[PDB]
Parts: C-alpha cells; sequence; structure tokens
C-alpha cells in the first residue's frame, strides 16, 4: 500500500519507562496532567480515569480533592424530588468537555476527538506514535498534497489528513516545577501521563513480574536437575543378548 | 499398501535392466539416509504390527528370529532414549538387513485374499 | 556436601519444614525485591517527587 | 557372554569417598523445589482469593 | 492389593497417572498433552473469577472489562493470563497436532483418538471466538459479524440462521449476551471431549518416536514422566509469565481497546493470529460460498490422513522424502499466516492461492504418492532378485 | 465385569509383547551415581548431533519459503512506490 496511506513509521524514543526494570517517571506524569488540563481537556474526555487514582501517583490526597471540587456533578434529588448539583469527590471520574457525541462533533468541524483513557494501547506505536504525532506537524504540507478544507497534514497519521490541528507551541504552559515548557517537552509529558492512564498498574505489574520470573526460572532449573536424577538408572541402563540354545 | 503390491512393483523394477540400474542406487542411498541401521534395526523390524496380517506373521516366525527381533527393538529404544547411535561396529550391515519377515507376510496376505475371494464367489448356471 | 547432613542428616526435608521455610521466604524475598526495585528507580518514584514538593 | 560378568559402569559411578554425596545434592534439590513451589502455590491462591475482595471503586466513605 | 488399585476412584487415577505403562523412549514432544490440560485449567479458573465481575450487556461489556483491568485486585493479571493463555493454548495445540502428523499418531489403531482430537480443535476455535466477542471492542464486533455471516452462505435458510444466531437485525445486545453464555458452556464440553480423548488413548497407549511397538520395554508414568512433565510445565509458565507481566498486549490487536462501533469497520482489522492461516485460505477464493466451504474443508481434511498415508511404517523418523515434505507443509502453513496478515494486494493474492493449493495437495497428493514411493524404495534396496 | 475388546496393549505381566528370552539387563542406583555435573567434557561434543542430521530437512524448506516471502514483499514495495505506479496499473486489475 502507498507510504502516505500507511502513514510514516514512528521512531523509537528512549522513554524512561521502557525496560523490564523501569517504573514510570512520576514527575513527568505530574506535568503531563497539567498539559492535559490546560490544552487537551478542551476537546478530549478522559472518562475511565477516577480522581482517586491520581492520589499517590502524581498528586497528593489534598491536591486531588481540590481539583475534583472545581467540578459539579449531578447529586441525588432533594426531599421534594427536584434535581440538585454537588461539587466533585474522589470517587468521581474526570469529567469531559462535551455532554454528548453530537455536541463534540459540532465543536470540531464534524470530527470526534476520541477519549484518551486508552489511546496509548489503542494504537500501533504506543508512546512513540502519540509523541511523534504531536510533534510532527510540518509548517506546510509536501508539494502536491491537496489538503481538504478544515484538515491538517501530519505524516504520522494514516492518509496524512488529520482533523486535529497542531496544539502544542513553546511556553504555552507554565510548569509548576520550573521545567522549560518546550513543545517536545510537553509532548513527552502528556504522553507519559496518557500511558499511565491506560496502564495504571504498570509499576506494580513489573515488580510482580520480577518476582514471578525469578521463582519460575529457579523452579525450571531445579526440575531439570531432579528429572535427570530420577532418570539416571534408566539412562545408563545396559543390555546384553545371549541367544537361547 | 499391501506387501503383495510393493513386491509386484519392486520385482518389476528389479527384473528390467533399464530400471534396475537406475533405481537401486537411488534406493540404496535412501536406505542409508533413513538411519535405522545405526540404531541396530533391520527394515522388517520397522513394519507397523498392529493389524491381523502382521500378528499372524509374527506368530509364525521361528523362535530364534523372534528373540532376535525382541533384542533389536529393545536396544533401539534404549539407544534412542540416550540420544546416541550405537558404536559403528554394532550397526546392521547391508548383508544382514534381509527381509526376514517378508515371506511370512506375503503368505498371510495371499491366504487372506483367497478367503475374501471365496466368501464372495458368484455362481453361474 | 556435609552442610546438608548437619541439618537433615541423610534424610529428605519434611513437608512441615518446607511449609515453614516457604512462609519465611515469602516475606524475605518480597522485601529484597521491593528494595532493589525502588532503589533502581530512585528519582522517578512518587516518594521522590513528593520530597521536592511543599504545598 | 556370562551374565555374572557385570558390564562397565565406571564412567557413571562416582569414586565413593563421600558415600552420601549424590543423596545430599538430590535431597537439597528436591527440598528447594518443594519450598519454591509451596511459596508459589500460596501466592497464586492469594492472588485469586484477593480478586474477590471489595474493588477499588466500591470503597466509598459516605 | 494396594489401596490405590482397590478403591473405585483411586484406581482410575492409578491406571491413568501412576502405573500407566509408557514406552521408554518417548521424547519431550510427548509433553504437549499435559500442557494442554494445564491450559484448559488456566482458562477455566481465570474465566470464572473474571465472570464474577463481568457484565454481558452490550452497553456495559467493554467497561466491565476495563473495570476488571482497573478496579479488581489483581484483575489485570487475570485478564492478561486469560488472553495470553488462549494464545499459548493454540501454540501448544499446533505443536501437539504437528507431533501427531510427524510420528503417524493418527494411524491405526489410534484413528478414533485422532478424530476426537479434530473435534476438540474445532470446539476450541469456537470457544476462543466466543470469548473474543465478549470484550466488545472493534475487533469483537466485526469478528462476530463476519463469523456469524459465514452461515449466510448456506442456500435458502442461511440468512435465517444468521438472524437467529444474532437474535435480531444485527450484532446487538441479544448477540453478546448469548455469546457470553455460550462461552461459559463450551469449555465444559471440551473437558468432556478431553476425557473421551484420554479414554481412546488408554486402550492402545502412546506411540513413540521409532514408530514401532512399545510393548517390550515400558516404564511407569509415576515418577519418570510425572517429573519429566514438570520440567516443561515450569518452562511453559516462565514464558507465559514473560508475556503476562512484560508484554501483555503483544499478541493482541490495538483495535480491541476501542469500543465496538456498528457504523465503522477499521481499515486495520486483522483476525487473531491463530486464525490467520484459515482466514488466508478463505480470502484466496474469490467466491462467497466456495470461500467458506474451502476454509472448513481445510480443517476436515485432517480426517483423511489415516487413509492417504500408504506407508507400511508409522512415522517420519526413518523417511527422507516424508521429512522434507513435512517441513514444506509446516513452513507453508506459516506462510499462509503471514499472507493472512497482509493486504489483498498483487504479489500476496497469488502466493496465498498457491500456498492454499500446497496445503490441500499435501494430504491428498503428496503423502499418498511419496509414501508409496518410499514403500518401494525400502523394498528394492534390500531384495536381491 | 463386562467383556472388554482386544487391544494391542495389555498391562504389567501381560503387556502383549512377544516372549522374551536371552536378554539380560543391568542398572545402577541413581544414588550411587556421580551427581549431575558430568554432562560436559564427555557429553558435549557428542551432543548437537540430533540436529546435524536434521537441519537440512528444516533449513531447505525454510530457505525456500523465506526467499519466496522476501521476494513477494519487495515486489509489493516496488509496486506502491513512485517508480512502480506504471507497473502497478498493469498487474493490478
Ligand atoms: C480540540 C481543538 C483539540 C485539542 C485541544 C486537542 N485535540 Fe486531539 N484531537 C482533536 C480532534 C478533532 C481529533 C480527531 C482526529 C481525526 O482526524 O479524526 C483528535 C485526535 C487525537 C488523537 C487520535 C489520533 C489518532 O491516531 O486517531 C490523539 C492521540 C490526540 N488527539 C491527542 C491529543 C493530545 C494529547 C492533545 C493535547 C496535547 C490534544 N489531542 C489536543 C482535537 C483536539
Ligand atoms: C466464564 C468462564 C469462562 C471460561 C470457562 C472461559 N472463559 Fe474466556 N472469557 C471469559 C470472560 C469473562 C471473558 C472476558 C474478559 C476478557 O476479555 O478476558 C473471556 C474472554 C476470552 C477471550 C478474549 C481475551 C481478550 O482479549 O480479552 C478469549 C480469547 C478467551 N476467553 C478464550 C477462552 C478459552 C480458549 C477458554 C477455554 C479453554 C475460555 N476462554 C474459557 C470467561 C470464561
Ligand atoms: C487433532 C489432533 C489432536 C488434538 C487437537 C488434540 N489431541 Fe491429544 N493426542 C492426539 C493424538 C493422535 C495423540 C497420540 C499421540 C501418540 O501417542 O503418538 C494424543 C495424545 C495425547 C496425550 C498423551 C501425551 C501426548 O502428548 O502424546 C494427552 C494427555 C493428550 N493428547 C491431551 C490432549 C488435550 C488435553 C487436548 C486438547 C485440549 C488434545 N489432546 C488435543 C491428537 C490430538
Ligand atoms: C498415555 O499417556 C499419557 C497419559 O495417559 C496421561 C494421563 C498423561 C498426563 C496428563 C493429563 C492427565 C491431562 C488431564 C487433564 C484434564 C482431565 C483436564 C480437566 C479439566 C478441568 C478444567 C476440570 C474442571 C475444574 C473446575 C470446575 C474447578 C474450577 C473452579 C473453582 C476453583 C471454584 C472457585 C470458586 C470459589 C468461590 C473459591 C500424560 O502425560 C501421558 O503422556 C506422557
Ligand atoms: C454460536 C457459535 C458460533 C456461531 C460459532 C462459530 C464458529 C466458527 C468457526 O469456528 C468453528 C470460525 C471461528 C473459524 O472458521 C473455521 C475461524 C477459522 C474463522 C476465521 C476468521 O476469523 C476472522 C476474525 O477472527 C476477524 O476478527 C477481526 C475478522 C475476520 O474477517 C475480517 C475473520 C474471517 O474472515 C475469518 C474467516
Amino acid at each position: 500500500m502507498t507510504a502516505a496511506e500507511h502513514g510514516l513509521h514512528a521512531p523509537a524514543y528512549a522513554w524512561s519507562h521502557n525496560g523490564p526494570f523501569e517504573t514510570f517517571d512520576h514527575a513527568s506524569i505530574r506535568r503531563g496532567y497539567q498539559v492535559y488540563r490546560e490544552v487537551c481537556a478542551a476537546c478530549h474526555s478522559l472518562d475511565r480515569v477516577a480522581w482517586r487514582t491520581l492520589v499517590g501517583v502524581s498528586h497528593t490526597n489534598e491536591e486531588v480533592r481540590n481539583m475534583a471540587e472545581e467540578f459539579e456533578y449531578d447529586d441525588e434529588p432533594d426531599e421534594q424530588g427536584n434535581p440538585k448539583k454537588r461539587p466533585g469527590k474522589l470517587s468521581d471520574y474526570i469529567p469531559g468537555p462535551y455532554p454528548n457525541e453530537q455536541a463534540a462533533r459540532a465543536a470540531n468541524q464534524g470530527a470526534l476527538p476520541p477519549d484518551l483513557s486508552l489511546i496509548v494501547k489503542a494504537r500501533h506505536g504506543g508512546c512513540d506514535y502519540i509523541f511523534s504525532l504531536l510533534t510532527g506537524y510540518p509548517d506546510e504540507p509536501p508539494a502536491g498534497v491537496a489538503l481538504p478544507p478544515g484538515s491538517n497534514y501530519n505524516p504520522y497519521f494514516p492518509g496524512g489528513s488529520i482533523a486535529m490541528a497542531r496544539v502544542l507551541f513553546d511556553d504555552m504552559v507554565e510548569y509548576e516545577d520550573g521545567t522549560p515548557a518546550t513543545t517536545s517537552q510537553m509532548a513527552k509529558d502528556v504522553t507519559t501521563f496518557l500511558n499511565w492512564c491506560a496502564e495504571p498498574e504498570h509499576d506494580e505489574r513489573k515488580r510482580l513480574g520480577l518476582k514471578t520470573v525469578i521463582i519460575l526460572s529457579s523452579l525450571y532449573l531445579l526440575s531439570i536437575w531432579v528429572k535427570k536424577f530420577k532418570w539416571a538408572g534408566i539412562k545408563t541402563r545396559k543390555f546384553v543378548f545371549n541367544p537361547p540354545k | 499398501q499391501s506387501f503383495t503390491s510393493i513386491a509386484r512393483i519392486g520385482d518389476y523394477i528389479l527384473k528390467s535392466p533399464v530400471l534396475s540400474k537406475l533405481c537401486v542406487p537411488v534406493a540404496n542411498q535412501f536406505i542409508n539416509l533413513a538411519g535405522y541401521k545405526k540404531l541396530g534395526l533391520k527394515f522388517d523390524d520397522l513394519i507397523a504390527e498392529e493389524n491381523p496380517i502382521m500378528q499372524t506373521a509374527l506368530r509364525r516366525l521361528p523362535e530364534d528370529e523372534s528373540y532376535a527381533r525382541a533384542y533389536r527393538i529393545i536396544r533401539a529404544h534404549q539407544t534412542e532414549l540416550t540420544h546416541h547411535l550405537l558404536p559403528r561396529n554394532e550397526w546392521i550391515k547391508a548383508q544382514e538387513d534381509v527381509p526376514y519377515l517378508l515371506p511370512y507376510i506375503l503368505e498371510a496376505e495371499a491366504a487372506a485374499k483367497e478367503k475374501d475371494e471365496l466368501d464372495n464367489i458368484e455362481v453361474s448356471k | 556436601s556435609s552442610l546438608y547432613k548437619t541439618f537433615f542428616k541423610r534424610n529428605a526435608v519434611f513437608v512441615g519444614t518446607i511449609f515453614a521455610g516457604a512462609f519465611v521466604f515469602q516475606t524475605v524475598f518480597d522485601t529484597a525485591i521491593t528494595s532493589w526495585y525502588e532503589n533502581h528507580n530512585k528519582g522517578k518514584l512518587w516518594k521522590d517527587v513528593k520530597a521536592r514538593i511543599a504545598a | 557372554k556370562s551374565t555374572y560378568r557385570t558390564p562397565n559402569f565406571d564412567d557413571v559411578l562416582k569414586e565413593n569417598n563421600d558415600a552420601d554425596k549424590g543423596r545430599s545434592y538430590a535431597y537439597f534439590m528436591v527440598g528447594a523445589m518443594g519450598l519454591l513451589s509451596s511459596a508459589g502455590a500460596k501466592s497464586t491462591v492469594e492472588t485469586f482469593i484477593s480478586s474477590m475482595t471489595a474493588t477499588a471503586d466500591v470503597l466509598a466513605m459516605a | 492389593m494396594a489401596f490405590r488399585k482397590s478403591n473405585v476412584y483411586l484406581s482410575l487415577v492409578n491406571s491413568y497417572i501412576i502405573d500407566s505403562p509408557q514406552p521408554s523412549s518417548i521424547n519431550y514432544w510427548w509433553n504437549m498433552g499435559s500442557l494442554l490440560g494445564l491450559c484448559l485449567v488456566i482458562q477455566i479458573v481465570t474465566g470464572i473469577f473474571m465472570a464474577m465481575h463481568y457484565s454481558s450487556n452490550i452497553e456495559l461489556a467493554f467497561s466491565s472489562v476495563e473495570h476488571i483491568m482497573r478496579d479488581v485486585h489483581n484483575g489485570y493479571i487475570l485478564r492478561y493470563l486469560h488472553a495470553n493463555g488462549a494464545s499459548f493454548f493454540f501454540m501448544v495445540m499446533f505443536m501437539h497436532m504437528a507431533k501427531g502428523l510427524y510420528y503417524g499418531s493418527y494411524r491405526s489403531p489410534r484413528v478414533t483418538l485422532w478424530n476426537v482430537g479434530v473435534i476438540i480443535f474445532t470446539l476450541t476455535i469456537a470457544t476462543a471466538f466466543l470469548g473474543y466477542c465478549c470484550v466488545y471492542g472493534q475487533m469483537s464486533h466485526w469478528g462476530a459479524t463476519v463469523i456469524t455471516n459465514l452461515f449466510s452462505a448456506i442456500p435458502f435458510v442461511g440468512n435465517d440462521i444468521v438472524s437467529w444466531l444474532w437474535g435480531g437485525f444485527s450484532v446487538s445486545n441479544p448477540t453478546i449476551q448469548r455469546f457470553f453464555a455460550l462461552h461459559y458452556l463450551v469449555p465444559f464440553i471440551i473437558a468432556a471431549m478431553v476425557i473421551m480423548h484420554l479414554m481412546a488413548l488408554h486402550i492402545h497407549g502412546s506411540s513413540n518416536p521409532l514408530g514401532i511397538t512399545g510393548n517390550l520395554d515400558r516404564i511407569p508414568m509415576h515418577s519418570y514422566f510425572i517429573f519429566k512433565d514438570l520440567v516443561t510445565v515450569f518452562l511453559f509458565m516462565l514464558i507465559l509469565a514473560l508475556f503476562v507481566f512484560y508484554s501483555p498486549n503483544t499478541l493482541g490487536h490495538p483495535d480491541n481497546y476501542i469500543p465496538g462501533n456498528p457504523l465503522v469497520t477499521p481499515a486495520s482489522i486483522v483476525p487473531e493470529w491463530y486464525l490467520l492461516p484459515f482466514y488466508a485460505i478463505l480470502r484466496s477464493i474469490p467466491d462467497k460460498l466456495l470461500g467458506v466451504i474451502t476454509m472448513f474443508a481445510a480443517i476436515l481434511v485432517l480426517l483423511v490422513l489415516p487413509f492417504t498415508d500408504r506407508s507400511v511404517v508409522r512415522g517420519n523418523t526413518f523417511k527422507v522424502l516424508s521429512k522434507f515434505f513435512f517441513f514444506i507443509f509446516v513452513f507453508n502453513f506459516v506462510l499462509l499466516g503471514q499472507i493472512g496478515a497482509c493486504h489483498v494486494e498483487v504479489p500476496y493474492v497469488l502466493m496465498g492461492q498457491i500456498a492454499t493449493f500446497i496445503y490441500f495437495a499435501y494430504f491428498l497428493i503428496i503423502v499418498p504418492v511419496i509414501s508409496t514411493i518410499e514403500n518401494v524404495l525400502f523394498y528394492i534396496g534390500r531384495v536381491n532378485k | 465385569g463386562p467383556p472388554s475388546g482386544k487391544t494391542y496393549m495389555g498391562w504389567w505381566g501381560h503387556m502383549g509383547g512377544p516372549k522374551q528370552k536371552g536378554i539380560t539387563s543391568y542398572a545402577v542406583s541413581p544414588y550411587a551415581q556421580k551427581p549431575l555435573q558430568g554432562i560436559f567434557h564427555n557429553a558435549v561434543f557428542n551432543s548437537f548431533r540430533r540436529f546435524k542430521s536434521q537441519f537440512l530437512y528444516v533449513l531447505i524448506p525454510a530457505g525456500i519459503y523465506w526467499y519466496w516471502w522476501k521476494n513477494g514483499n519487495e515486489y509489493n514495495e516496488f509496486l506502491y512506490s513512485k517508480a512502480g505506479r506504471e507497473e502497478l496499473e498493469r498487474v493490478n486489475v
């Protein structure tokens, strides 16, 4: 199939979480959340992530509580049955920008910004893809490419024509920890944050794997030895034939 | 495939000097590559025995050949399980790789075929 | 290995001792692994990030 | 050949200066396999049993 | 006599696992069967614990699986074990089948054993498909759509069978709820078929790598093979563990992390890897009916081998031409799989059609021709007259 | 119990094999044997033999298929590049 239709292969960046013994970098997760809140959240929902999961990961119990309370959620009807709102709690899920699909399409030239809860696992390339997409918008499309009105060119997206315009620009965010908010830095951070949203069990999963693999390896090496011992009499057994008179 | 049939085709090739000089050398090379002789086996020891013809045949085999087949088979399993081959001096030589069970098999197939023929004979008046 | 004959003296290890040793192993092994893991990832953990935060 | 003439096992037999040499090694291996298995089985059982405890999303402090 | 022999229940255990006489020479290729029983157990246990947290309603299925992944303690371990285990179940089954093919295990007196195995294989393929649909991701919806549609190729009543399977106008709630119910049931029917498989195995015992009788030298299952089985059980668990903990999604499809959408079929749709060779076979026939008939025939043709293998010796160990063509068959099968993973494009379409021919030609032409030639070669190479 | 059909395998004491006579076997307790460490120096060069006889049966069919695969792939790549769009229109429909 043509290269344009397939999309440009995303290269392999040196993510700090790549490697069997590597955990996520939690400071990057912390920063990624800010980029998500200040840039992405205007068009992208994050439906599967509950506030409580942030605690002990990227924020404190107090910080998350404040963040949740900035949003109103439907509450149980009062004594008389009329509906009533309520500030958010830790048990709630991060709210999305649109009330329904139709309202989301209207605000984006008819396109639908997907939920990002699983985006890292729902695309070949994973982090490499997401990062590359965000930092891969050329100022001008290659010569000859007739880009439809309202569309944008990005070599990493299949078909090259994507409905999301470039949204990351240098210093559009003021990192709370003082880090220089370059576009590639912000891309690196949200992407790390989105990987955690999709794989919250990552750090713990690899820790368990380490114990599991050590025990199983030992059991394997050990069983070989035990088997050879139990078979030694059979393996070294010897026969002699003396034809009967 | 019956041994009567393998014999029919094989003998036809063996008689005709055209085919006989063309095939046998190929067949000889095939037999050496097979490798069964390195385990101490004779080809006839390799015939699948779980059928009535082969049971009739093995039953009719003289004692001495029977005890011999038994030793060769046991020796082959033991060598196979040790992942080795026998020392070269113990391999079966071509002169020894004789079709010792073949005559008993052919005889039983003929007896069997005749019964099948006689049980189904039509009659004309 | 005479180290074996001191503890078990030519006899195999009995299930009771095996079970008991397993409970011990479970705890020891877990701490050893968690320690190495957290150390290998020093700087990236939330523990480390919280130290550089004050609010 | 005479059945009383036992074939050569020299290549397999250990020069017995330490009688319980193979026994100690075998029993240590068997014992260690028994230990790591029991710990493994215990961990497997707890993993499954704990999947039935209250889920993270239902521990709401009303 | 010993209690293990006298007790009604224990004697079954004794005759099948303790005193069962095994041919002394079976190699590690004979360890696959126990690995298959182990796989069956892993799938059943992990599936029941997950069922406890799963909702089959089409509106909740995908989220209920995300709930298992996020909120259930050790939930991701159960799901990843189940998903990766299904793949491992197929890898081992192919090896178990390939072993049978190579050693003439399908031959008399083990024909019944082989036939039951073919049934288990069909049931296992159906069970995995039903499970895959339960996730209700994009691949789930379209997989359910495409596969239930296979039956529309049946003349006259085909579309009726499909609407009946669906429970409506298209793959919807009724469909996913019945597929979960059926996914839970089939594993138990497979278990009953495995017992029938072991029953046929017991009357004649296992075969061996030499292809000849094992009656002159047997050793008890207990101790020898129990511990030899243990060696591969751990190696199997180690490798499964590497995937479950270190690379849990490498054997799946990213599109199944997207909720099913009835109005859009992804351009990236690709069947599960273990179904690729069959998919390729179907795709190679440019006709609807014939495509589905040929694909099903690719499975049923396995039943023909006891009749087309004309050899007078069981197995390929001492057969030069048969060994060569066996490997042509294996690699041809891998090719069929690589073609299934490719686009319906020029070089690929023709290669798939030729590989499909080679697949069927192996059972119907190559084996009978080659086995006959080998029969004759064995004869003229020793008869001096 | 109920009559059982004749098979090709019996049980200990009546396995169904032919009568054995003249064969004498010998064995030595695994306990009396040199603990697992001798599988080297004596059992190393001897190994790798059950693949030196087999690799050709595996390699040749593998080679044929890998080459065939590489070729068709590289041809597909050419067909979908600029240089091959002419040939593409020809071989396509
Ligand atoms: C609204 C103006 C947007 C903002 C702010 C961001 N995104 Fe977006 N995104 C938007 C649309 C309209 C689309 C649809 C694209 C299409 O052609 O259908 C998207 C899509 C994405 C995707 C998915 C791409 C794919 O492979 O299908 C990703 C990974 C994505 N967006 C990421 C992303 C991030 C991380 C953002 C903040 C840094 C961000 N988006 C902002 C619209 C808008
Ligand atoms: C209820 C008991 C139950 C049994 C018994 C069971 N499963 Fe499942 N299986 C499930 C549930 C629940 C799901 C959905 C969760 C999931 O996706 O893993 C599932 C999903 C699947 C999936 C999809 C995996 C994925 O990608 O998420 C496959 C494939 C599968 N099962 C294969 C099997 C096989 C093969 C067997 C039997 C040999 C089996 N299952 C037995 C309950 C069961
Ligand atoms: C289509 C073929 C086929 C399938 C599928 C199959 N089997 Fe078998 N099985 C056989 C044959 C044939 C043998 C006899 C092999 C021999 O002795 O040479 C066998 C033997 C066995 C053995 C004995 C040990 C061994 O590996 O030879 C066990 C145990 C076994 N199978 C279990 C299973 C289980 C469990 C499943 C599936 C869940 C399964 N089989 C599926 C064909 C099959
Ligand atoms: C002649 O050759 C042989 C041979 O004969 C045999 C037997 C073996 C050995 C292998 C086997 C016997 C394999 C057998 C496997 C099976 C019979 C599989 C049966 C499968 C099942 C899944 C059983 C059903 C189980 C359950 C319902 C339990 C799950 C549920 C639970 C734990 C409930 C949980 C709930 C709560 C509330 C705690 C060989 O290896 C062999 O060749 C060397
Ligand atoms: C209620 C129970 C029912 C209805 C059971 C039905 C069982 C059917 C068969 O099993 C016996 C069937 C699964 C088996 O055919 C022999 C497989 C090889 C089918 C292979 C198969 O997979 C696909 C797939 O997985 C997809 O996913 C995204 C998409 C697909 O197209 C794009 C296919 C496809 O085109 C084919 C042929």
